[PDB]
């Protein structure tokens, strides 16, 4: 109840210094004789306060209370604690801070004050709170668990119990997955850091993983859902997976070819949103950027000063006696409307209100934003943004929404019957133009990242990687064509050596990697397609890769030499006369002549000589003189 | 492979040439029931969308709504 | 577009047990809700007076630095959502709805319910 | 340092009644501007009457001769609005100056000056809206000149595109 | 405390609290000569300046004046330009801990006056 | 209207160069009262080098009356810096009022005068900036002989303080 809760929810300092005072109290009176009593009195309370429609989940209480108890509880040693006490209270924290990372809000206003970082940004209000649950949760999977298993002892732990727990591990990780790069994701991953170093076994940390990998949101299945990846969680997989027992456990329980089918996969299911050379089309017909000058600002009110003045980009100075703009209220007035219509949706960002600085008592209390799409149907983005005693009112949607028109709906101000503005700024961006200014979460590319990090890690073991990775439908045309697309979070070496190692591991992939290099990289409503990209083009990567399968020494290189030659040959034949042949690059053909100088001199243990044929020789002439 | 700039003139280009026919071409007459169902799917299925991250961003998003919308008034 | 009675219960199980509803959320609900009053399925907005799960979200949405406020477009939606419910079940079956308004307020006012502890908008 | 602040104080009187001086040139700029384009509106409305009175064939070689002359009477009216609005841009621009004037003035303990700052601007802001007011009052009696004008026009050509649908139908049909 | 307020238009706020960073609370404690009936406090910001008004107040009452009682959970103050805290329940007050929030969008406090109204048990002031 | 414009300009020429006079004046007032505080910083400077010098028990006579001296001039340094800075707050209001006329002058298009008013606030500015300077540089140095200060007083009571645990400990234990 005390937790429990126009007055602050807040309770003060005399109040909140009394519930820890009272705290410390219970907890030196029974530290000499039965602490474990009150850590699980504290963890029930804890629990309690956490379970749905409980304190924490529905936002209730005095916030400053609950984080002293909250700091409070994290000093407090939990030996000799029920095992079932703590797997609820990591249960209800667990799912409570998956709530918080699910239900944050559209919106994000804060105060020039306030620096702190978003619970969704790892590797640096409730937020404190979601956090210090967090800590607590580390605290508690550290703890070694007596001989049978039902207490906290003082070399099993608690994260057996917590890895052995499905839904608690699918909801720490898909947590994690929303975040990205001390905040609340940096306590999902310390958490997830620290059940991998206390699993018992590599298994019992891989396998929630790779349950997580092997399903979409929240556990579904499909052909094309895949989970979601981030840095953060992507970043932790790799630490998982630095080992070689680890990265020999996830070959042998599937991962591999989990992640190798998930590219694929994923590639599907992605439309690249990198600018291509439709956006450059439009740049040659000729950090975000203030459209409100550009737009009409009207209000419903009749009476209503003209608000044209907020729009100028230009402010007023800050010392100014007159508000630009001001709204006399009617008694019965609580609310006044703003309408900004912009001449076409641009993709909004901040909204940015500027209160007049010299009177702050005519500052609204409360500003309501909706946005529109369209321009027509106004729907609210978020609950009003409480903003009395704000010298500037900066409101940033934390994802980017289409508008064409902006409802500002100001509540009247607590202490004044008018409302005074001096500038209302709408930032964004344009479809295309010069205004137009986490990958691995939107892209396939985290598919790669882990892939390749199978691959290169540990060389000892990169063959049987590549054996078990070579072998998933689509998996080579997938990988040149994040190849071949713009940085998104890999830079173009690393996919370089991806495409050789599974190139390399055996003669047959080889000769279908040279033909997707140069003849054919398609595909062969769910299945890969990979339609986008040209045939045989050729790039840096392209050329290293041809020159790389020529000049490796191994029983294969034979094979591959042939399948160039036997490309050069088609393609003069096709010359003299799919893709691929009717436009051969110059620069593979450079390379299939490197590559065979460089076998001369290297003294390869093959008959080079013997696949040098004069009707070749004569074919290159004839194209050549044409 | 493909880039969401391409898919903004592809949805602005359907919608206009569904549109500009003298019997206007009805979503029915473009898709059979799979292919509306994936069209659908790319705007609120989640193995498309995750929530802050949409299939395409948000200007893909608005280009596929406003294509159906303008298919659906051309029909209506 | 009209709903079946299987995608209106579907519906309105989601919106029970789902738990993250922000306000934009809530008004697309609501606004949704007062369609779907207007469509010819028994009437729709028997259906849907007579499930529980729609006071369990009308509980919800009452229940809630914001403003605990929802604003007037929040709270107009939600009126006019009642409005429909209203219309449609007059000349039909109003005690329901009345009904449904006391069960309403009732479970908003129990111990532990919106108004006992001062919250939601 | 009394001899110092009493110096500043004169200094702000200074700066006070040279922002009246720039007010009042403003006012009286705008005022004019004002009334030029109170002139162009009125002029509007009248030629906006005759138009609806010359509305039909009844006289076309005065017709568009009226129609040209509101096409210049519209063009001037319009620059002279954009003209005195930015004329009170600048006029706004100095009564905001003079307020601030003023509160240097409250600061330095000039109240006397400062009062005479308030006073000055309070009446050259009612002159000034008394001015406003004849411009409002004037546009909206060229609002519904035109608007007359509208319901004249959509009403004789209504007829007449009756009647020309009828005429067709007089013939071959 | 002084008995007449500073005039309204005063520039420069009487008084100023500078926030360090991690400080969210400055306290006022007014010890009075002798115990009074206290019925109302009565805090005026500066109202030149509005962005260091206190966002939120929380009073505490000593009635020996040693031992501060918090009245209620702190009142939200931001956006207000006078500060009226009235006693449903007349209180016998030696000494009064004015415990003020940071304000939103400021790091530095700034009052004018501080009254406490009320009555004494007997003499001219002690006027269902 | 050609009078009309080239008299606003002017007159705004006239506000530029009132407020570029008040400006100035003001800033010389401030400089006049940032010196005085200067001067009462040196003057504690020196202050806080002789109790320096008078540290350790001896005369009160000299060492409290040293101190004494020290509270004049902290309180003469603290009310000019008071002084100062209510100066400050007036300057700071004549730097908006200059700008304000510079806007005042780009409306009317007195760009030469919204020109030298830039000018003339920059001048000002940067001078202002440099006696903050000095004032700073003199703070700094107060603030170095209150560190010398306060190592040698602080060495000293904790000397003391050594000898008062062992005298203390010469009795009774």
């Amino acid at each position: 109840k005390f937790l429990s809760g126009q007055h602050s929810p807040q309770v003060g300092p005399t109040a909140t210094q009394a519930m820890q005072e009272f705290l410390t109290r219970l907890q030196v009176h029974l530290s000499s004789t039965c602490p474990q009593i009150f850590s699980e009195f504290l963890l029930k309370l804890i629990h309690i306060l956490s379970t749905e429609r409980g304190a924490f989940q529905t936002g209730q209480g005095p916030l400053d209370a609950q984080v002293k108890l909250l700091e409070f509880t994290l000093e407090q040693n939990f030996e000799v604690v029920s095992v079932s006490t703590i797997s609820a209270v990591i249960e209800s924290v667990t799912f409570l801070v998956h709530h918080y990372i699910t239900c944050s809000d559209k919106v994000m206003s804060r105060s020039g004050s306030d620096s702190s970082v978003g619970a969704r940004a790892c590797f640096g209000t409730r937020d404190q709170l979601m956090f210090d649950l967090l800590k607590l949760v580390n605290i508690l999977v550290q703890l070694p668990l007596s001989g049978n298993r039902e207490y906290s002892a003082r070399p099993a732990y608690v994260a057996d119990l917590v890895l052995a727990n499905q839904q608690i591990m699918s909801q720490i990780l898909s947590a994690l997955g929303l975040c990205n790069s001390i905040s609340v994701g940096d306590g999902l991953f310390t958490i997830l850091t620290t059940l991998s170093k206390k699993a018992s076994t590599v298994h019992m940390m891989l396998q929630p993983i790779l349950t997580y990998m092997a399903c979409g949101y929240m556990g579904r299945q499909g052909s094309l859902a895949t989970c979601q990846l981030s840095e953060p969680l992507l970043w932790f997989i790799l630490r998982v997976l630095d080992t070689s027992d680890a990265l020999k456990a996830f070959h042998d329980m599937g991962g591999v070819q989990l992640i190798c089918n998930n590219m694929v996969t994923s590639t599907r299911a992605i439309v690249n949103t990198a600018r291509s050379m439709v956006s450059t089309i439009m740049k040659f017909l000729d950090g975000i950027h203030n459209f409100a000058p550009l737009g009409t600002i009207t209000s419903s009110s009749p009476t209503a000063q003209p608000a044209e003045v907020l729009l100028q980009a230009t402010p007023p100075h800050r010392r100014a006696r007159s508000a630009a703009w001001s709204y006399i209220f009617l008694p019965e007035e609580a609310w006044c409307d703003l309408t900004i219509h912009l001449p076409a949706a641009v993709l909004l960002k901040e909204i940015h209100i500027q209160p007049h600085l010299a009177s702050l008592a005519t500052c609204p209390s409360s500003v309501s934003v909706e946005v529109s799409a369209d321009g027509v149907n106004m729907l609210p983005l978020s609950t009003p943004v409480v903003t009395s005693g704000l010298t500037y009112i900066k409101i940033q949607l934390v994802k980017a929404e289409v508008a064409s028109a902006v409802c500002l709906r100001l509540h009247r101000p607590r202490d004044a019957s008018t409302l005074g503005l001096s500038q209302i700024k709408l930032l964004g961006l344009t479809a295309f133009g010069t205004t137009s200014s986490d990958q691995v979460s939107k892209t396939s590319i985290g598919w790669l990242r882990l892939l390749h990090h199978c691959l290169t890690h540990i060389s000892d073991l990169e063959g049987m990687m590549a054996s078990a990775a070579a072998p998933t439908a689509n998996l080579l045309q997938t990988c040149a064509a994040l190849l071949m697309s713009p940085y998104c979070g890999m830079h173009s070496p690393n996919i370089e050596v991806v495409l050789v190692k599974i190139g390399l591991q055996s003669t047959r992939i080889g000769l279908k990697l040279i033909d997707i290099l140069l003849r054919n990289c398609a595909a062969s409503l769910n299945s890969p397609l990979l339609f986008g990209r040209l045939n045989g083009l050729s790039s840096d990567s392209t050329i290293d890769i041809l020159y790389q399968l020529g000049t490796t020494q191994d029983p294969g290189t034979k094979d591959r030499i042939q399948a160039l030659l036997k490309w050069v040959s088609d393609s003069a034949r096709v010359a003299a006369m799919e893709y691929g042949l009717l436009m051969p690059s110059p620069s593979h053909l450079h390379c299939v002549a490197a590559i065979l100088w460089h076998s001369y001199e290297l003294l390869v243990e093959y008959d080079l000589p013997a696949l040098l044929d004069q009707e070749l020789f004569e074919l290159l002439f004839n194209w050549s003189m044409s | 492979t493909c880039h969401a700039d391409l898919l903004l003139f592809v949805c602005k280009v359907l919608a206009r040439i569904a549109n500009a026919t003298r019997p206007t071409i009805h979503l029915c007459e473009i898709v059979n029931e799979p292919q509306l169902e994936r069209l659908l799917l790319l705007l609120v299925g989640t193995d498309f969308n995750r929530g802050d991250i949409s299939w395409g961003g948000a200007w893909a998003q608005y280009s596929l709504t406003c294509m159906l919308q303008d298919i659906l008034a051309g029909e209506l | 577009i009209s709903l079946n009675q299987a995608s209106i219960t579907s519906f309105l199980t989601v919106l029970a047990w789902y738990p993250n509803t922000l306000l934009r959320t809530w008004c697309l609900v609501l606004h949704s809700l007062t369609l779907m009053t207007n469509m010819q399925l028994e009437s729709t907005a028997h259906l849907l007076v007579s499930d529980p799960n729609l006071i369990h979200v009308l509980v919800k949405f009452l229940s809630g630095q914001h403003s605990p406020q929802v604003g007037p477009t929040a709270t107009q939606a939600m009126q006019e959502f009642l409005t429909r419910l209203q219309v449609h079940l007059s000349s039909t079956c109003p005690q329901i709805f009345s009904e449904f308004l006391l069960k309403l307020i009732h479970i908003l006012s129990t111990e532990r319910g919106a108004f006992q502890t001062g919250q939601g908008p | 340092s009394l001899s110092s602040e009493a110096l500043m104080r004169r200094a702000v009187s200074l700066v006070t009644d040279s922002t009246s001086t720039f007010l009042s040139q403003t006012t009286y700029a705008l005022i004019e501007a004002i009334t030029e384009y109170t002139k162009a509106v009125y002029t509007l409305t009248s030629l906006y009457r005759q138009y609806t009175s010359l509305l039909g064939k009844m006289n076309s070689e005065e017709e568009d001769e009226v129609w040209q002359v509101i096409i210049g009477a519209r063009a001037e009216m319009t620059s002279k609005h954009q003209e005195y609005l930015k004329l009170e841009t600048t006029w706004m621009t100095a009564v905001g100056l003079s307020e601030m004037a003023a509160e240097a003035a409250y600061q330095t303990g000039a109240d006397q000056a400062s009062i005479t700052a308030r006073n000055h601007i309070q009446l050259v802001k009612l002159q000034v809206e008394e001015v406003h007011q004849l411009s409002r009052k004037a546009e909206t009696k060229l609002a519904e000149a035109q608007i007359e004008e509208l319901r004249q026009k959509t009403q004789e050509e209504g007829e007449e595109r009756a009647e020309s649908e009828q005429e067709a139908y007089l013939r071959e049909d």
